[PDB]
């Protein structure tokens, strides 16, 4: 019995062990993302601040064109979601 | 019928150039217009014209021949003649050389019955103004302390207004008035005959013709032609200037202005001669040079004269912008005007805003007003997101604080986006309020925050806005029907089209022409989205009249369907989103709204009596912000107040048409340029058409803008961590800031310190404003350590400056409505009297002046007579006796005469009970010797006229006495009725009833058919009743001159009415010649009324007469009232002096202290302590029950049971007659009824843009205190005795007067007299009469609720 | 025998080996715990982002927008 | 035979110890789902937006 | 003693168990390849904008 009682121990404990082992790496992966997305964080700064800064322009009709060329714009109220919804 | 429907006595129409072109070149008349001048009519061809038009052009070609027969040299060509042929802005320098004084005898007997008149009145006038002074006062200097120099009575009044300059000339253009008015008339009837009259004076040859005037000077050789409008203009300015003139001549407090108003006209009038339509544009830039020298008086140096060196840089520009003037004759023409407008006080500065109408107007091309319209629209413009969000984000917030502080302190229905911070989410949960110090912070919160549907708005909410006309415009095709047929006619005969189909219908009309009309559906044009597939829709501008700037020329007009959506839209903006925002101080209450203004504007005026508050006045001009709206900068407002409501799509209309449809200044006299341009479409952004339009509309959607720019202020002021209160409106924006500074720092620094607080806030605001896309220049922005403006009024150092002359410029001999009867003519100048009280202008001169214009008017219409009268017996009787003339136009209105303006009005505006307030009137002028004690007799024993019992109700405190209601009103009811009778909306379904008439009669029967009759509550209870409320809605309809021409015409006036409508004037004469004549043999019990006799006493037995056949004897309880002036023995007390009714008995009094040591305009530290005045106290329940979201139809039940009971009886037979009536506009049970009617105690029984009562220069540091008396007709009493003895204090220091070098004090004893006296009412009163059989619309929502309870 | 409970010594002294290995597995958890809370950032600005572009959109003239109920 | 009990005694603690510990690694296990979880709208939304761009 | 025998049985089994979880957290690798990409992609798209 106490055979039993070691022998199988070790066995299973060889298998913890290299369950260990993967588990360490996984870990590594781990520190990686961190810093992958501590970088994606600064990017995310500059976009968000350059589309703080932008311009809309309306061009307007300077050229004169007549209406009937000018009309190059859906008829149609569409629902479209803004902000929350 | 055309005796009714008679040209235009005033200018009510923009100045046409090209119609005087038109008329002009029609007969060949001759000119020396380069080609440019004609534009499109030198290209017309003009033989075709000529060829239809046979009467016109017989006429012109008549003109032309006397022209050419007078004036020979006028055949010359070439300008080789020594004739000058100008144009109206040409002849300004001219017009006192056109005299016409001989061959012209009408103004000579119109001048001299005037003098003969005024003759006999003027010294009772001033014996009366001595009375009330004494009885005042109790001193005989009231009114002359000011002045004593001259005293002007109404004799020095006529004579100066006769004998001054302009005199000759308003007479000759009144002539000139008449005469085309005359022909005018004619050619409607279609005469055909004698239709050109010559008067040829020597030296000033003039023709008039129904379409024009042709008039030459010999002595400057100058011909010009003028039109109807234009001759209207012409007179109106004249008039203006006489009175300016005359005013400044009379008045010791205008009296400094004269001479430099006269100086200016002749340099603007040199001016004109030189630049032409262009010298308007100087003009437009003096009433900004006014407040440029306000400014050029404040104590900050960084902010003095900036304003002034650039209106001075501005109109260099202007005078050397054609190269007119060098740079040396600019700078001296410069100096010149500015020379006039300096070493002035404040108010004679703000004064001079009355010389703007007094140069006339510009002549308008649809070209050159279509020009701006095109380059303030369809132009690039840059806008910012962020500058768009923050100003959302801090729209929601006020919005959400809008909410609450309403509907029970809860958030609205919102959800929160993904960002929303645990902080917002938080403040949603709690629902708290939102700190604009937190929103100026995660603006990208507060925004993108959905409102969602807090509303229950509905399009039939209100009834009248439908029931307003407003201009149409013809649908997109026959879009040319506004023009002239003959210029367009040739254009489509070589188009091989159909002439259009000329456009009339009105939208008061079509609306009420509709069998199936539903707001629900109405929405659904722009809701479904069929607005931006509607081939029909047209949009056009037409020019506007009375402008002379070049924006706002312009007013434009829709199709039916999109102008119905616009006002429902307007409607729900303002019914329930709108009143959620207030950090706006506008309201539509004007008591407040001054109140509001007064403690802006003394925000920094702290005396003497630690840290102190300052005050600095930023005033921006809103004018061009409509068309630099743009669709970015609405569409998230937009499209959350859209979700508020619960619509998918309709704000967001104007831009999103606009951009799709081709806009044109619709003229008829400016047809296009091109004649192969003949549809809309396909329009070029040049001539008359302004091509996809990306702005907005002046009044569109302007609730929408005013909260977007209020947001943007409240944006700037949390930005710049500075308190400020904004009173923003459409078209011009106060904003006071505020900062605090040290208490014992100088006045001068503590502005400095005031300004450098501003400044930040101010560039914040420019950036606000600039981020929106609306640049601010500085011609709309003022800066000011003192003053700021509102209302076209300004608002300088607890006061509000005078601008009296520009009231009185607009006093003429007529007024415009059909009618033209001398009672609403001489009303007309009473209220205009009233003005000139309420601004500034001696009260003694005011009274003068109202006498004088009144007889003034009355012997105008005499005469010149508008309509020839078969029989001038009456007319003959009342010019050879000016006796009769004064004694008429001295008789209040309200016993027959024309004197509409009161003693009493002089100084409060509230009068209560007209008659008695007559009645003292009448007293005055009899114990001074105006009129005679016969004439009250006479009055008194007149014998009663023709009333029914709808007529006592329907208008309380009026006697039964004939032709006291003006024609005018008569054809405002005609036109009404036409409409109503021929309206077939289903909202108009059960309003009109062919039994209206008898309905009100024995509805009035019952409630007046009592053991005493109390007019008062009747009048309350036919206005609440079912009836009532069709009278009002009936009372909604416009009734504009062209409905009334409508209404005459679909429905024509029967021949005897058309005579007493054409006759009302020669009737009303013949009328009041009974009591005006001689002592008729009256009733004897009459001699116990004497002068002595109360008013209120004669009031009673004078109501008792003359409704006699009515009432039988019985008395009528409920209408009278003191007479302000009567009620109070005011006494002045200075240095030494004491009261003598305080000292003899009398107790009761209301005590006024005028401290010493006021210095205006000076440091608030030496001065007293100002404070916001008493303007006055508007209405201000605790019913068993509140119920909230009670329908109209709802509380007007509760009123009427409620004054049922309160005056009738608290019976239960009383009961059972209120139910009963209130069921005619309810579905409550007797139960819900009498628990949720309102208290029946003190029922205050009270029922039926911008004029301040007073500057409030010294009412600002009055004490008031009415400990020592009693204390709703006892407030109304004491509510007026307190504004009386503010304006006695005002005008015991009128505006002359700067300064207070002792403490007065007033005690104006209201007790010891005969008007007061013990009220007693309540008792119970069966009805004498069975229930009316009251026919009620059930089904009608406007009138009746089937469900008023949930 | 001897032999034996120097076994169970091995035994023991490896299990107790075990704790130390698993230690570190454990604290590389912390890395965790911030990299959660950052997230959190990461999406506020995200979604501030997403409303703005999608905003602009939105405000294009031409074509009309509808809101969802 | 006392001391081999107590020996005996230890591992049992050395058990709980191992038990305690890993339960914490169960723990972890909790937030990299939840975050996974997370992330996962995130490369949703963002790719979301990639048409609205362009 | 036979008891802890048995007893770490128990215990040993539920480090049996434990290793079964375990194995599940490498999974997690899947997504950070994935988070991985979709950067690299937002950068790639950002690149645009700018
Ligand atoms: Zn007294
Ligand atoms: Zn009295």
């Amino acid at each position: 019995e106490i055979m039993d009682l070691l022998r199988g121990m070790d066995a299973r404990l060889q298998h913890l062990e290299q369950k260990v082992d993967k588990v360490l790496a996984q870990g590594s992966m781990v520190t990686q993302i961190k810093n992958e997305l501590s970088t994606v964080k600064t990017t995310l700064a500059t976009i968000e601040g350059m589309m703080a800064t932008v311009k809309i322009m309306d061009p307007g009709n300077p050229t004169g064109v007549p209406v009937d060329e000018l009309r190059r714009s859906f008829s149609d109220h569409v629902t479209i979601v803004s902000g929350p919804g | 019928l055309n005796e009714i429907l008679l040209p235009e006595v005033h200018l009510n129409s923009p100045i046409v150039r090209y119609k005087l072109f038109y008329y002009i070149l029609h007969g060949q008349l001759p000119n020396d217009l380069e080609p440019d001048d004609l534009g499109p009519l030198a290209n017309q061809n003009w033989k075709a014209i000529r060829a239809e038009e046979s009467q016109v052009h017989a006429r012109l070609k008549q003109i032309r021949v006397e022209l050419i027969a007078r004036i020979p040299s006028l055949r010359w060509t070439r300008s080789q003649r020594e004739i000058a042929i100008l144009i109206w802005p040409r002849i300004l320098p001219i017009l006192q050389a056109y005299d016409l004084r001989q061959s012209m005898q009408l103004p000579t007997v119109w001048e001299k019955l005037t003098q003969s008149t005024v003759n006999l009145i003027s010294d009772g006038l001033e014996r009366v103004v001595l009375h009330i002074s004494n009885q005042l006062t109790g001193k005989p200097n009231l009114f002359t302390r000011s002045r004593a120099y001259s005293i002007p009575s109404t004799r020095e009044l006529s004579q100066i207004w006769f004998n001054n300059e302009w005199s000759g000339s308003v007479k000759t253009w009144l002539m000139i008035k008449y005469r085309m008015r005359q022909l005018i008339t004619n050619q409607k009837t279609g005469e055909l005959t004698d239709l050109v009259t010559i008067v040829d004076t020597r030296s000033t040859l003039c023709i008039i013709t129904p379409e024009l005037v042709a008039l030459y000077s010999s002595e400057h050789k100058a011909l010009t032609y003028l039109t109807f409008e234009m001759v209207l203009m012409v007179t109106d300015m004249l008039e203006g200037r006489l009175n300016v003139s005359s005013l400044c001549t009379a008045s010791h407090y205008l009296s400094p202005l004269k001479k430099r108003i006269e100086v200016l006209l002749t340099l603007v009038d040199d001016l004109a001669l030189l630049m032409g339509d262009k010298v308007y544009g100087i003009v437009s830039s003096l009433e900004s040079f006014v407040y440029a020298q306000l400014q050029y008086g404040d104590p900050v140096i960084d902010i003095k004269g900036t304003f002034y060196g650039f209106i001075c840089n501005e109109i260099l520009d202007l005078l050397t912008e054609d190269n007119i003037f060098t740079e040396e004759e600019a700078n001296k023409v410069l100096l010149d005007l500015t020379s006039q407008f300096d070493n002035l006080s404040p108010d004679l500065t703000a004064e001079l805003l009355c010389i703007m109408r007094l140069w006339g107007h510009p002549t308008l091309t649809a070209s050159q007003a279509a020009s701006k319209v095109r380059e303030s629209m369809c132009a690039p413009k840059v806008l910012d997101f962020q500058t768009i969000m923050k100003t959302l984000a801090f729209f929601h917030a006020i919005l959400i604080n809008g909410y609450r502080r309403s509907h029970n302190g809860i958030w609205p229905p919102t959800t929160l986006h993904g960002n929303a911070p645990k902080s917002l989410i938080e403040m949603r949960h709690d629902n708290s309020e939102l700190k604009y110090e937190y929103v100026l912070k995660n603006w990208k919160s507060i925004s993108m925050l959905r409102i969602h549907k807090c509303f229950d708005a509905s399009p039939d909410e209100d009834l009248s806005i439908f029931m307003k006309d407003k201009a149409i415009s013809c649908p997109r095709q026959d879009w040319m029907g506004v023009f002239r047929r003959s210029l367009i006619k040739q254009r489509y005969r070589d188009a091989n089209r159909p002439l259009p189909q000329p456009f009339n219908r009105r939208l008061l009309l079509n609306f009420l022409e509709d069998d199936r009309f539903d707001p629900i559906k109405e929405l659904e044009y722009v809701t479904s989205g069929e607005y931006l597939r509607d081939p029909e829709f047209c949009a056009s501008y037409s020019l506007k009249e009375k402008e002379i700037k070049a924006t706002g020329r312009i007013f434009a007009k829709m199709t039916k369907r999109m102008r119905s959506c616009q006002v429902i839209a307007e409607s729900l903006l303002a019914n329930h989103a709108g009143k959620l925002m207030r950090e706006n101080g506008v309201v539509l209450d004007q008591l407040k709204l001054t109140k509001s203004l007064l403690t802006m504007n003394q925000i920094g005026i702290i005396s003497e009596h630690g840290f102190e508050i300052a005050a600095c006045f930023l005033t921006t001009d809103l004018t061009k912000y409509c068309l630099n709206w743009r669709y970015q900068v609405i569409i998230p407002f937009a499209r959350t107040l859209n979700s508020m409501y619960g619509i998918p799509h309709l704000f967001e209309w104007i831009h999103l048409r606009l951009m799709r449809s081709t806009l044109y200044v619709g003229d008829p006299f400016n047809p296009p340029s091109d004649p192969t341009q003949l549809d809309l479409d396909t329009a070029l952004n040049d001539d008359i058409f302004i091509v996809s339009p990306r702005g907005g509309i002046e009044g569109l959607c302007q609730k929408l803008w005013t909260m977007i720019s209020i947001s943007t202020i409240i944006l700037s002021a949390t930005e710049a961590n500075t308190r400020v209160m904004s009173m923003v409106q459409g078209d011009n924006q106060a904003i006071a800031i505020t900062t605090r500074v040290v208490r014992s720092l100088s006045h001068s620094e503590k502005k400095e310190q005031a300004y450098k607080a501003s400044k930040l806030f101010f560039e914040r605001l420019r950036a606000n404003n600039h981020g929106i896309g609306h640049h601010l220049k500085e011609q709309e922005t003022i800066l000011s350590s003192d003053f700021f403006i509102y209302s076209k009024r300004v608002f300088y150092k607890g006061r509000i400056l005078t601008q009296a002359l520009k009231n009185v410029s607009k006093m003429c001999l007529t007024a415009d409505i059909l009618g033209d009867c001398s009672q609403a003519s001489c009303s007309n100048l009473a209220t205009t009297v009233m003005r000139l009280t309420e601004n500034g202008v001696e009260k003694d001169l005011c009274y003068f002046l109202n006498a004088f214009m009144t007889i003034r008017q009355l012997c105008y219409d005499l005469v010149f007579p508008q309509t020839k009268s078969l029989s001038q017996d009456i007319t003959n009787a009342y010019l050879n006796h000016p006796i009769l003339i004064s004694r008429l136009c001295l008789l209040p209105s309200q016993l027959g005469g024309l004197n509409f303006l009161s003693c009493s009005r002089l100084f409060n505006r509230n009068i209560g009970d007209p008659l008695v307030s007559a009645i003292a009137d009448v007293k005055r002028l009899i114990k001074a010797g105006c009129l005679d004690i016969w004439v009250l007799y006479n009055i008194l024993g007149r014998r009663p006229g023709k009333g029914k019992w709808s007529t006592l109700a329907a208008d309380p405190y009026t006697l039964n006495i004939d032709y006291l209601v003006p024609s005018t009103t008569f054809l405002k009811k005609h036109a009404q009725y036409t409409l109503m009778e021929r309206s077939v909306n289903p909202m108009l379904r059960g309003v009109f009833s062919e039994n209206a008439a008898e309905e009100e009669e024995e509805l009035a029967q019952y409630l007046l058919d009592r053991e005493v009759v109390m007019p008062r509550v009747a009048h309350v209870i036919l206005a609440q009743s079912s009836c009532g409320r069709r009278k009002q809605i009936q009372g909604y309809l416009d009734s504009t001159r062209t409905i009334i021409r409508y209404s005459l015409e679909v429905r024509p006036l029967s021949a005897k009415k058309l005579n007493t409508v054409i006759e009302y004037n020669l009737l009303y004469l013949s009328y009041n010649l009974e009591i005006i004549e001689k002592p008729n043999i009256v009733q004897p019990f009459l001699n116990a009324i004497n002068v002595d006799t109360c008013s209120i006493d004669i009031a009673r037995s004078l109501r008792k007469l003359s409704w006699a056949t009515l009432l039988n004897g019985r008395p009528i309880e409920g209408l009278e009232t003191p007479d302000p002036i009567e009620l109070v023995h005011g006494c002045l007390i200075i240095g030494s002096d004491e009261c003598e009714h305080c000292s003899s008995g009398d107790d009761k009094f209301t005590w006024f202290f005028l401290p010493k040591g006021i210095r205006l305009d000076d440091d608030p530290a030496s001065n007293p302590p100002i404070r916001v005045p008493y303007i006055g106290s508007k209405t201000d329940v605790a019913s068993m029950a509140y119920i909230k979201g009670a329908s109209v139809s709802l509380k007007s039940a509760l009123r009427l049971a409620g004054v049922y009971i309160w005056a009738f009886g608290d019976t239960e037979e009383s009961w059972q007659d209120a139910y009963e009536l209130a069921s005619t506009r309810v579905n409550l049970t007797l139960e819900q009824l009498q628990s949720l009617t309102p208290l029946p105690t003190s029922a205050n029984l009270v029922h039926r843009k911008f004029t301040p009562a007073s500057s409030y220069a010294f009412s600002s540091f009055v004490h008031i205190s009415n400990d020592c008396q009693i204390l709703t007709d006892s407030n109304l009493i004491y509510q007026q005795v307190m504004i009386t003895g503010l304006a006695l204090i005002e005008t015991w220091n009128n505006p002359p007067i700067n300064f207070s070098v002792y403490e007065t004090t007033l005690h104006l004893h209201t007790g010891s007299s005969c008007c007061i006296r013990p009220v007693e009412s309540c008792v119970v009163n069966p009805p004498l009469l069975p229930v009316p059989l009251i026919n009620v619309p059930q089904m009608n929502k406007f009138v009746y609720d089937p469900e008023p309870l949930s």
